[PDB]
């Protein structure tokens, strides 16, 4: 782990207001001892780690998405066929009537049934897979601090989901996602 | 000590944990006083059954055979309005269907009289399937699931049914709640 | 011996003080004749169900559900009985008592204790000295809302007013 | 029509109709519209009205008297009058006495007879009951393998 | 539950009376939802 | 002339904000509904 005893690892808590749990061991990344509700003594942590690390990508994504689509920035085109408005339901509204978001919901779905699936089923029968690996670093900056760039990833990724959460509320009470 | 599904009671003793599916389900106690081999195979005819009813439900709503007789997408009304010549056909089909597959042996008394005869077990694997050791205990443990997901979603589509007086899928697309 | 809480009353045969909120109390001697652990698993049903309803009462007097009619609590049971939700609540609280009904000849035979129905989501009761002083906690809180909820439902049936209402 | 006529339109029904649903109608002429009352009368009306009307298209036929009369001689077009309710019962029946007959052997054959024919074993008791479905066969096959009918020469009798 | 009270529940009377209310309860029924039934409807 | 029919079920419908009235319709309307 980048930083064991520092930034993640056993002995380390986040939030001293909980006890680390004697569950959290260190083993994985991401693990500052912030389990009150001790889930980690029963859940499956491998599919555990896998889903954080899927809600958090989906999350950054998101975020970005829903940004460029605040701003307005839209591709050469995509005006014209779904419409000129910022809100971010109403775009999702009309991508779905035009059938956007189901093509997306297809490929989503069938990456997930051919890759997600079948590799989560392995690293849970015990593949040793690293949770989240797709093997999917093509420009290869990944490979000076693996490490680092995975608790990096992990951060990110739990930020961008309370971000996401806040924005799409903000965006319910105000009408903006900033929600200033 | 304890059921793993019901961690207040007792695990059944009977249970022993080789059936696939087994997680010390039987608060009632049926097994103590019912062979579990015969409770078995009633689970798996069950399953199997509502499995076909299941999908025959879904799948008659939007693909019928040829004829005003077998033109209807409410499953309810197909029942009577199908040729009762070909029901009471269907109905000769399955019991002699049930006596060759069992070979005679059809009852309490007689059902597992060879050793070989083992609990759900007809002899039906036509495309052999089932001779993979490694895959068999998945595909039995996948059975058994089924089987129990078809027996609650078949009784809960029959009597939203009933009460809707709509097909599931006709139902589920304009929904009514209930009123008296 | 005579009694913790009652100092001139002996204290109860069956009642050692081994049991949470045990003070000797037992003027009548039910536990004479009745099974202390069938009598505790009664108590914590009670204590249970009664303080769900006062956080019910009180949740529902600020708040109620957008899709149902706003009611005083006392006032939602005879609607909803003839509305139908009465019924379901029925049904499913009966569907996991016949579980109980189990749990309790377990608890005659000796595998159980009294109430304990091994109900720990969040897994709060995992240190021992924590677990017993929540089980003390536990019983004083069951018994302190059984009398709170009588006391919420009397006071709207002679007020007619919802308790928030009254204290002010 | 074999020696009496439809009831679907004999004037005897008819009457035995029309004098049935007149003494439920005073008897609801005293009664509130609405109260309890009057509704079990209104039903009580709608009941032998749907009685008359399904008699009538059943087919039964009905004499002088206006009741209905069954023909149980064997003929197909008055089966259900007799026949298909006579094999009913006696498939219950059977299914009765051959699984009462399984359980007594079965109560033979153990510690106490005695025993389990006072407090009987509900689980070999109800399995039994689930074999009774296809007692004919059962019976049949008993009987052709010599384990129904016992010989004369080992069963008690009395002296001539 | 003991056993002894599950013999009990098993004594002759007590299954006879049980079987026979649940018949007297299924012949019930039956003429509540199919009643008037002279005869096999053909 | 003796052809499998096939009936499309879904029609003009929509999961949600659509023409007719769903499941998902149902239970938005009642969480937005108003006393
Ligand atoms: C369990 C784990 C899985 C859980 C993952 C889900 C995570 C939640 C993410 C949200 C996804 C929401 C799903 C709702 C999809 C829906 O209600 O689905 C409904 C849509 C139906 O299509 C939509 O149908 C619409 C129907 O329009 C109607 O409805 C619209 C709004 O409903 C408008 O009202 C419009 O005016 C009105 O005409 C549009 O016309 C378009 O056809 C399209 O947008 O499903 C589609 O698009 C069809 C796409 C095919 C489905 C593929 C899924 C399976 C992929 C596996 C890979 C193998 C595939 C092979
Ligand atoms: C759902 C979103 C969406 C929609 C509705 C459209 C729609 C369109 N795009 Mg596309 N486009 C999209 C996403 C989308 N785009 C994205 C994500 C990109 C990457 C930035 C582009 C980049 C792009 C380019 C570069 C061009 C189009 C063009 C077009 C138009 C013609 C394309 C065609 O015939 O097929 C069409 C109106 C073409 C256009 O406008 O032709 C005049 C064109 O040149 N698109
Ligand atoms: C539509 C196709 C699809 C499929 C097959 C999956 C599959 C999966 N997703 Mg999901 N996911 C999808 C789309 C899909 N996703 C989309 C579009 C998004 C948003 C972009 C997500 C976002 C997402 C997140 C954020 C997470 C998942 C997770 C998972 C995994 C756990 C769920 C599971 O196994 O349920 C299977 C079902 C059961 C175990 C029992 C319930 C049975 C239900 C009632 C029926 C399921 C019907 C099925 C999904 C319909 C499609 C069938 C078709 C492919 C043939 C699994 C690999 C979680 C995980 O652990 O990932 C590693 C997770 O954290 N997904
Ligand atoms: C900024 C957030 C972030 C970070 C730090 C990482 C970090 C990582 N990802 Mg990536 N990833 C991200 C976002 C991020 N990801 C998102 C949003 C998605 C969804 C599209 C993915 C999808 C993804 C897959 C499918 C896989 C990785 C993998 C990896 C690892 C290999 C090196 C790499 O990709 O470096 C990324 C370096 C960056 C600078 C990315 C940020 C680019 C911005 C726009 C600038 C590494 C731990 C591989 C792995 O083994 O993971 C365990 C792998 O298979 N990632
Ligand atoms: C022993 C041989 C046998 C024979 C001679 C028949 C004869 C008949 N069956 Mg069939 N039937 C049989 C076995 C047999 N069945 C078995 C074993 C089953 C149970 C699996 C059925 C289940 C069955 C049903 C459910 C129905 C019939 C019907 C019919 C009639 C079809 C008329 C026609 O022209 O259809 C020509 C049509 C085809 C050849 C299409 C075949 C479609 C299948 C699905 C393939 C006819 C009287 C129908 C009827 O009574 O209609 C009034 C009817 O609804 N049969
Ligand atoms: C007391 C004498 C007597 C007896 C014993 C019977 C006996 C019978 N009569 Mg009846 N009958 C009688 C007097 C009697 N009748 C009189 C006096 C009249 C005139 C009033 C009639 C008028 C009459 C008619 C009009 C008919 C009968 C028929 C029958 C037979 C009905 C069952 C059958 O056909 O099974 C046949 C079935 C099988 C052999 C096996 C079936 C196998 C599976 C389970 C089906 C049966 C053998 C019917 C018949 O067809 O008789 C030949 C018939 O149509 N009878
Ligand atoms: C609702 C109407 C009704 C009612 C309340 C009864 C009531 C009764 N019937 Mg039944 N019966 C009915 C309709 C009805 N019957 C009809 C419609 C028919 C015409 C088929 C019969 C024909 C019939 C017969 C032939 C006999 C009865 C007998 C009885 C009595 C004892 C049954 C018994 O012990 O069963 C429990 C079962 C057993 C103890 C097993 C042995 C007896 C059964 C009936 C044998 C069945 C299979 C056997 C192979 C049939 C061969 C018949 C052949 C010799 C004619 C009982 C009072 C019996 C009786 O009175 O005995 C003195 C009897 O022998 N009934
Ligand atoms: C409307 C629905 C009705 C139509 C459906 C038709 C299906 C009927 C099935 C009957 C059945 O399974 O019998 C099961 C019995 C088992 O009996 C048992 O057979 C046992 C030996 S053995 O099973 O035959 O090996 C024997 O010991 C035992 O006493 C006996 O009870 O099978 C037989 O013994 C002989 C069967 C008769 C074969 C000819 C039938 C032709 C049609
Ligand atoms: C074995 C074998 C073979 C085979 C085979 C075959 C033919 C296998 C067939 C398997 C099938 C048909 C399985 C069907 C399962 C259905 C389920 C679980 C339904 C659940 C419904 C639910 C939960 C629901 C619901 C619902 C309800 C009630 C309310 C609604 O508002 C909503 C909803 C609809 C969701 C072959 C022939 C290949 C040979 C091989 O050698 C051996
Ligand atoms: C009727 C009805 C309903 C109902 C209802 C319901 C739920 C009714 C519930 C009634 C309840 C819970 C009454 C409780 C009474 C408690 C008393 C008197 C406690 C006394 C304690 C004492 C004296 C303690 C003393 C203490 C002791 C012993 C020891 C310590 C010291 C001391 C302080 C002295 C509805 C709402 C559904 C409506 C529907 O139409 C039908
Ligand atoms: C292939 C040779 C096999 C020989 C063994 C047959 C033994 C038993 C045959 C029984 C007679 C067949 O049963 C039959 O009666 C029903 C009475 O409603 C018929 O009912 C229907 O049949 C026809 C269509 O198929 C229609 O034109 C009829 O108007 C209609 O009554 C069914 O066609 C069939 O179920």
């Amino acid at each position: 782990l980048y930083k064991e005893g520092s930034l993640q690892g056993k002995g380390v808590n986040c939030i001293p207001i909980f006890k680390r749990p004697d569950s959290l061991k260190g083993d994985a990344v991401g693990d500052m001892g912030f389990d009150p509700f001790g889930f980690s003594s029963w859940v499956d942590m491998n599919y555990v780690r896998e889903a954080e690390i899927k809600h958090g990508r989906i999350a950054m994504l998101a975020f970005a998405g829903i940004v460029v689509e605040v701003l307005g920035i839209k591709a050469p085109g995509a005006g014209k066929i779904l419409g000129s408005s910022t809100d971010i339901f109403e775009i999702h509204n009309a991508a779905v009537e035009k059938g956007s978001m189901g093509q997306i919901l297809l490929w989503c779905g069938f990456f997930e049934m051919t890759a997600g699936l079948p590799a989560m089923q392995q690293m849970l029968e015990g593949s040793g897979r690293t949770p989240g690996d797709f093997g999917f670093d093509p420009l290869g900056l990944g490979k000076k601090d693996f490490a680092q760039m995975q608790i990096k990833e992990i951060q990110n990724g739990r930020l961008a989901m309370l971000a996401v959460s806040g924005m799409v509320h903000h965006a319910l009470i105000n009408g903006k996602v900033q929600g200033l | 000590e304890k059921s793993a599904s019901v961690p207040f009671l007792s695990k059944p003793e009977k249970l022993d944990g080789s059936m696939a599916g087994d997680v010390g389900f039987d608060p009632l106690g049926i097994s103590y006083f019912i062979d579990v081999k015969w409770l078995r195979e009633a689970e798996l005819k069950h399953g199997r059954i509502c499995m076909l009813a299941t999908a025959g439900i879904l799948v008659q709503e939007v693909i019928h055979l040829p004829g005003p007789a077998f033109s209807s997408k409410f499953a309810l009304d197909a029942w009577s309005t199908a040729p009762r010549g070909g029901m009471v056909q269907i109905l000769i089909a399955i019991g002699l269907i049930e006596m060759v597959s069992n070979r005679f042996a059809i009852t309490a008394t007689d059902m597992f009289a060879n050793p070989n005869r083992k609990p759900g077990d007809l002899g039906f694997d036509p495309l052999s399937l089932g001779a993979n050791p490694a895959t068999r205990a998945k595909y039995e443990l996948s059975e058994v699931i089924h089987g129990r997901a078809a027996m609650m979603g078949l009784s809960g589509m029959i009597h939203q049914m009933i009460v809707s007086k709509q097909p599931v899928i006709d139902q589920l697309l304009n929904f009514k709640p209930v009123d008296a | 011996d005579f009694s913790a809480a009652v100092p001139f009353l002996k204290r109860p045969s069956n009642l050692d003080g081994t049991l949470a909120g045990d003070v000797g109390f037992d003027p009548l001697g039910f536990s004479d004749v009745f099974d202390l652990r069938v009598l505790r698993e009664a108590e914590l049903k009670h204590g249970r169900f009664a303080m769900l309803a006062v956080l019910g009462f009180l949740v529902q007097e600020v708040y109620t559900f957008p899709f149902f009619p706003k009611m005083a609590p006392v006032d939602a049971h005879d609607y909803f009985v003839t509305q139908g939700g009465g019924s379901q609540i029925i049904f499913w609280i009966s569907f996991v008592e016949i579980f109980g009904v189990v749990a309790l000849f377990e608890l005659i035979q000796g595998k159980r204790d009294a109430g304990d129905f091994a109900f720990d989501p969040l897994g709060l009761g995992k240190d021992e000295a924590t677990l017993a002083r929540y089980k003390v906690a536990e019983i004083k809180h069951a018994r302190l809302a059984m009398i709170a909820i009588g006391g919420f439902i009397h006071q709207f049936w002679v007020t007619k007013q919802t308790v928030l209402e009254q204290l002010g | 029509v074999a020696g009496l006529t439809p009831c679907k339109d004999s004037k005897d029904f008819q009457r035995r109709l029309d004098g049935s649903v007149k003494k439920l109608k005073t008897r609801l002429a005293k009664y509130e519209k609405g109260t309890p009352p009057a509704l079990a009368l209104e039903k009580q009306i709608e009941r032998t009205q749907a009685r008359f009307e399904r008699y009538g298209k059943a087919g039964l036929l009905c004499g002088t008297d206006g009741l209905p009369h069954l023909i149980t001689d064997g003929r197909w077009s008055h089966s259900g009058e007799f026949v298909i309710p006579g094999l009913f019962f006696l498939y219950i029946a059977g299914w009765i006495g051959w699984v009462g007959r399984s359980y007594v052997l079965f109560a033979r054959e153990s510690d106490k007879p005695t025993e389990k024919e006072i407090i009987l074993d509900v689980p070999a008791a109800l399995s039994f009951v689930s074999t009774g479905f296809i007692w004919p066969v059962s019976a049949f096959k008993e009987f052709t393998s010599g384990n129904l009918i016992a010989d004369e020469s080992e069963i008690t009798v009395s002296p001539r | 539950m003991d056993s002894n009270f599950l013999k009990y529940l098993s004594t002759a009377p007590v299954l006879l009376t049980v079987w026979l209310s649940f018949t007297a309860g299924l012949v019930i029924e039956a003429n509540r939802f199919f009643p008037d039934m002279l005869y096999f409807p053909m | 002339d003796s052809m499998i029919v096939f009936e499309n079920p879904l029609g003009k419908c929509g999961a949600y904000a659509s023409s007719c009235h769903t499941f998902l319709d149902e239970m938005g309307d009642m969480l937005k509904a108003t006393p």
